[PDB]
RNA sequence: CUCUGUCGUGCUGAGGAAUCCCUAGUAAGCGCAAGUCAUCAGCUUGCGUUGAUUACGUCCCUGCCCUUUGUACACACCGCCCGUCGCUACUACCGAU
RNA sequence: CGCAAGGCUGAAAAAUUGACGGAAGGGCACCACCAGGGGUGGAGCCUGCG
């Protein structure tokens, strides 16, 4: 459920501006839910699937390479 | 070694299971037999009674637009489908777990509702004998059910559920007693509005009307209240006038008339009724201008009662061919023809050869009977502490004499000569009347609760509540023996035919076989599930098997043993309630059965996986391409026509089909098969990783596939001519995919870096002062080593 | 010999030796070691 | 066992269905020695000698064991296995005492 | 030496933790597959087992 939570959270991100997601204050903000450490999990999920997407693009041009070969032949 | 086999039922009209249909006959529910009479005549028409079947029958149905056709609804959870022109059962249904308990029937009669105690209501179609479909809601179990298509069902979580049929799920709901539970349902004929009765004797009424959107069809236009406070067992509309009824489980069924919601229903009439009202029913009869409220009591009678619309007279009942509460006692002729029944408040003696009853007496109780030599007068020893006299042959009442105070006559046993009478009672006393006149009496130490004698009048035996038995003699009183070991009380004794044995019944679940010389027990033998209420031997030993007992208990069961090889010899089955006497023939031929059933008885490759799949996928694709170029041609009716597997998995794309079927296997062996998958059949795969990469799902897992496609075959991709077409296709949605999917993430991370400096800006420290030591996550891992 | 194998077994004594821990001796709570 | 000569298939015939065992100094042949408080001369146990064919893969058949709870943390991967009942707690129902 | 050493008697449960399965996936096996080899089983002798 890794990509339907990044684009959900894209559009959280392109709808709502800066100021009012670092200002958000809410009552339940105590201990492991609050916003520092729901952002840093957040935060730290993201940067791990996003080094699995780019070592798959850097694998993935090895299409690029076979189109080439057939393109010679 | 005969066995015994049911031949002869009777002695019941309606059982205290549901629901009573009219058609001028009445149709009931006996226990496993649905029979239908005459209101007008006595006599009944028809029993529907089927021998593969012992359950009892708790749900009636009439079909609509086709009487002579019927659906009963029995307790195991089958259905079956009756004729009133033949009594046969055309079809069966076994779909529910537990307990049919509402039916219902379509306008046409083509479609049939039946919901359970097990709390699932399946349809039924008519002419294919396919269970149609299951539908699925219902905390608890569904106490309404109507046919609005449309169906609207309530439950007894208190919530009424409007279901659609053509998409097998829920529309509404609403829920209607708060914290209570909705008990009946009741719709109006032209399905204008509905009448819910719940626990309070609340009866909420709500109005019909006759997806993306915010449906609404149920309104609750407001509530009601009866008179009593109960819980109501039906609500029934007239089908013709503006009445209705409401009835709980209580001696009164309230007549409400349709003209706020207290202004538009008024109560036309209270009925009372002598005995508490199981169903209510309808009945209108050609000619008449009344109406015909057929009521079906829990006290084994059906009463129609005449209503004038616009008082109540008790205008017909059938109460002759049944005993009204509760058989306690049999006791059958000399000359085997006639038995005796006693009741508590009455007795019915009856014959066996036409199963029809000839007399009847009114008694306050009646624990036990037995009729003098010669058949002519009988002896009902009752509760009160009496034993009363009557006669058949004139049908009346002789004597009535005051044996004990107020102490229960447990016990009557007639003398084998004929001219003296025992009656054991709860007082501590047991007196002989002689004809009648007090001859002896017998003080012991407790109650009496069963003694009987000796076939040869030798000894005598009464049955304590000190858990023992004492055995005297017959001439004078004296102690001959006395049986223990019985851990609860006696209920019953019976001794044999030449007094050599003696079985004991008691309440902790066995019986005993004495020997009556020296009173030794020969074997206890626990053979019953519950307290063994009573005992018989049958007493000809002509017929070589004098040694053979019949003993009936609380489990439903009676059972035939042998005492001479200590083996029970059959289990009788067939009686519903707690079986509370029974008695023998003299000739020893038959038996009768008496129970709380209110019914007296008588009885006589994951590779080729991962292949195949593709192969379809790809057969799908073809077809779903020309079915693209003719609805491009045209907009005339074009069917696909796709697969049956995919047309019952429910018409997923070929996409999400060979997808599932590539993620169900472990990744070693996804290894394995990609490995063992054929170049004939990769290109197929190519051609489903560019719908993958195109319509973007797993696109990990696509990228794995494909990266392992191109390295295990290489050099063949690089020789061959299309896959340069369609890994160009491939190549352009995969980067696309991947390209968006890396944009996304590489917003959503630095977003995150952004708002999270901005967090420890808003965090940083208000005050000043010399102590900046005021201004981070640990985790423990421990290790052995 | 029957009826003693019945015996041992409902009421189940069984004297087979029991498979101990290597390091009851240095650890002898037996802490899991990852996350505490 | 090796080498050299003399004669040449001549009651002078290598074990059916089944069933079992066997993968390297193993199968199989051969002799020599001992006779160890139980067993063993109708044999037992050692000891040397000669020494192959064919598998050394796979769970497809026949099965056996085990995962679906635990027992460690990084990379990396997976992603709520399924049924018939019991027991317990609560809720209302049924009908006798 | 004292107690043990007096017969409602007469042979053949536990459970919020339990009872039984199924499907998928692994591991192993000359009591499995595969390739071969060798016994026994045919005649006679005899220990032993029944």
């Amino acid at each position: 459920t890794a990509p339907v939570a990044q684009r959900v959270l894209w559009a959280l991100f392109k709808s709502h501006p800066a100021n009012k997601l670092s200002s958000l204050s809410v009552k339940g903000a105590r201990g492991h839910k609050s916003l520092n450490e729901v952002l840093d999990a957040i935060k730290v999920y993201t940067e791990r699937h996003y080094k699995r997407i780019e070592e798959l693009v850097d694998e993935s041009y090895l299409v690029e390479y076979t189109l080439r070969e057939m393109d010679a032949l | 070694y005969l066995k015994f086999e049911p031949s002869k039922s009777f002695g019941v009209v309606v059982s205290s299971n549901s629901n009573l249909v009219w058609s001028g006959q009445a149709i009931v529910a006996a226990n496993e037999e649905v029979l239908v009479w005459d209101i007008k005549k006595g006599e009944l028409l028809s029993r529907w009674r089927d021998e593969n079947c012992k359950f009892r029958v708790t749900a009636i149905a009439q079909s609509r637009t086709d009487p002579d056709v019927f659906a009963v609804g029995y307790e195991d959870g089958s259905i079956r489908l009756w004729d009133s022109k033949i009594a046969t059962s055309v079809v069966s249904f076994n779909g529910h777990k537990s307990a049919i308990t509402v039916l219902a029937f379509d306008k046409t009669g083509v479609r049939l509702a039946s919901g359970s105690k097990d709390t699932d209501i399946i349809v039924w179609d008519l002419v294919a004998e396919v269970g149609q479909y299951k539908l699925r809601g219902h905390k608890d179990q569904v106490t309404g059910l109507y046919f609005i298509g449309f169906l609207l069902t309530t439950g007894k979580d208190s919530l009424i559920k409007l279901w659609d049929l053509s998409s097998r799920h829920c529309i509404e709901t609403h829920v209607a007693q708060a914290n209570g539970e909705c008990w009946a349902l009741g719709v109006s004929p032209d399905f204008t509005g509905c009448i819910t009765a719940g626990n309070d004797g609340e009866i909420t009424v709500w109005a019909l009307d006759a997806l993306s959107q915010s449906v609404n069809f149920l309104q609750n236009r407001g509530t009601l209240h009866r008179s009593s406070k109960e819980r109501a067992a039906e609500v029934v509309f007239h089908p013709l006038r503006d009445y209705f009824a409401v009835h709980g489980v209580e001696k009164s069924v309230e007549i409400w008339r349709i003209r706020e919601v207290s202004d538009v229903f008024v109560q036309h009439v209270i009925v009372r009724t002598t005995g508490k009202v199981r169903s209510v029913d309808w009945a209108l009869n050609p000619g008449v201008k009344d109406l015909q409220l057929l009521v079906g009591g829990t006290n084994n009678l059906l009463e129609l009662y005449n209503i004038v619309g616009k008082d109540y007279n008790k205008a017909l009942a059938v109460e002759l061919p049944g005993h009204r509460t509760d058989i306690r006692s049999v006791a059958i002729s000399s000359d085997d023809k006639m038995l005796a029944s006693a009741a508590n408040g009455s007795l019915k003696i009856w014959n066996i050869k036409t199963q029809q009853c000839i007399r009847t007496f009114d008694c306050g109780y009646a624990l036990c009977c037995a009729f003098l030599p010669g058949d002519k007068v009988v002896i009902v020893g009752t509760k009160e502490g009496e034993l009363q006299l009557y006669d058949v042959a004139s049908a009346s009442l002789l004597e009535t004499v005051n044996a004990h105070d107020g102490h229960a006559v447990w016990a009557l046993q007639v003398h084998p000569d004929g001219r003296s009478v025992v009656s054991g009672g709860a007082d501590k006393t047991a007196k002989f009347w002689d004809f009648l006149v007090q001859s002896r009496i017998l003080k012991v130490s407790d109650d009496i609760l069963s003694l009987r004698f000796s076939p040869d009048a030798r000894l005598l035996a009464v049955a304590l509540l000190d858990s023992t038995v004492k055995v005297f003699f017959n001439d004078t009183l004296k102690l001959y023996l006395n049986l223990y070991g019985h851990k609860l009380p006696v209920l019953s004794m019976d001794i044999s035919y030449d007094s050599k044995l003696i079985v004991t019944s008691s309440a902790d679940k066995n019986i005993r076989i004495w020997g009556l010389d020296f009173g030794d027990c020969h074997k206890a033998l626990f053979g019953h599930q519950d307290s063994i209420l009573q005992v018989a031997f049958i007493p000809h030993n002509s017929d070589g098997n004098g040694h053979y007992f019949f003993s009936a208990s609380k489990d439903r069961t009676i059972k035939y043993w042998d005492a001479d090889k200590f083996e029970q010899i059959q289990r009788i089955d067939g009686h519903h309630g707690e079986i509370w006497a029974l008695a023998v023939s003299h000739s020893g031929r038959f038996l009768v059965s008496a129970s709380h059933d209110k019914s007296i008885r008588v009885w006589e490759m994951a590779g080729e996986r991962i292949a195949e799949a593709l192969e379809l996928g790809m057969t799908d694709l073809n077809t779903i391409r020309e079915w693209e170029e003719a609805r491009q041609i045209n907009p005339n009716i074009a069917p696909p026509q796709r697969n049956p597997i995919f047309v019952a998995l429910g018409n997923i794309p070929a996409e999400t089909y060979v997808l599932n079927t590539l993620q169900k296997i472990k990744p070693a062996s996804l290894h394995d098969a990609l490995l063992v998958l054929p170049f004939s059949t990769i290109p197929s795969l190519l051609t489903f990783l560019n719908l993958f990469a195109q319509r973007e799902l797993n696109v990990p897992l696509t990228c794995r596939i494909l990266f392992f496609v191109l390295k295990t075959h290489h050099k063949q991709i690089v020789a061959s001519r299309t896959m340069r077409a369609t890994l160009e296709k491939v190549r352009a949605n995969l980067r696309a995919a991947l390209r968006r999917q890396k944009d996304e993430m590489g917003f959503n991370i630095a977003a995150l870096k952004v708002v999270s400096m901005q967090l420890r800006d808003k965090s940083v420290r208000e005050y000043v002062d010399e102590t900046w030591e005021e201004k981070v996550r640990k985790r423990a891992f421990a290790s052995l080593s | 010999i029957e009826e003693l194998i019945k015996r041992r077994i409902l009421a189940g004594e069984f004297d087979e030796v029991l498979r101990r821990r290597p390091d009851m001796f240095g650890n002898p709570h037996g802490v899991r070691r990852g996350l505490v």
